[PDB]
């Protein structure tokens, strides 16, 4: 029942050079399972922060 | 190092310098103190010229 | 193996920092994955930077 999930993939800064073999360089997403406070601790900006 | 892969200190202030720029990428006086960085990009290609 | 036939059973991977000395030691001979450390960036033994 859960929803899909909607990426808006971008193969920026790709390349065809013939640099040796095709492989991966970077990759980031924006999705995690839920978390719970683990650590915690302060910046002298101000914040507090949990970890 | 760190993450961006800017030059700091032990502390957390970030190394400036002239920045490299054009193709061959060369300095420039001309040009503010900006965050010295060693990136991760894949150097391009050059056509030969001679022989 | 008995008859004299090979098999590959896998391929170790190792990682690679964008930055070093931001691993957190924990105890034993290890070290943990964290902030001023970057991403694990996996790969193979053969070739890359690794």
């Amino acid at each position: 029942g859960a929803t899909a999930a909607t990426f808006s993939l971008s193969f920026l800064n790709s390349m065809q050079q013939n640099t040796g073999a095709n492989n991966i360089v970077a990759t980031n997403q924006n999705g995690y399972k839920p978390g719970d406070l683990v650590s915690y601790q302060i910046n002298n900006d101000g914040t507090v922060v949990g970890n | 190092l760190d993450e961006n892969r800017n030059l700091v200190n032990m502390q957390g202030m970030q190394l400036t310098g002239y920045p490299a720029t054009g193709t061959p990428p060369t300095i420039q006086q001309g040009a503010n103190p900006a965050p010295i960085t060693i990136p991760n990009t894949l150097m391009a290609a050059k056509s030969t010229t001679t022989a | 193996y008995s008859n004299e036939q090979e098999q590959v059973l896998g391929q170790i991977v190792l990682a690679n920092f964008a930055n070093n000395e931001g691993l957190a030691s924990q105890g034993d001979n290890v070290w943990a994955a964290t902030q001023a450390s970057g991403v694990a960036l996996l790969g193979t033994a053969g070739s890359g930077n690794f």
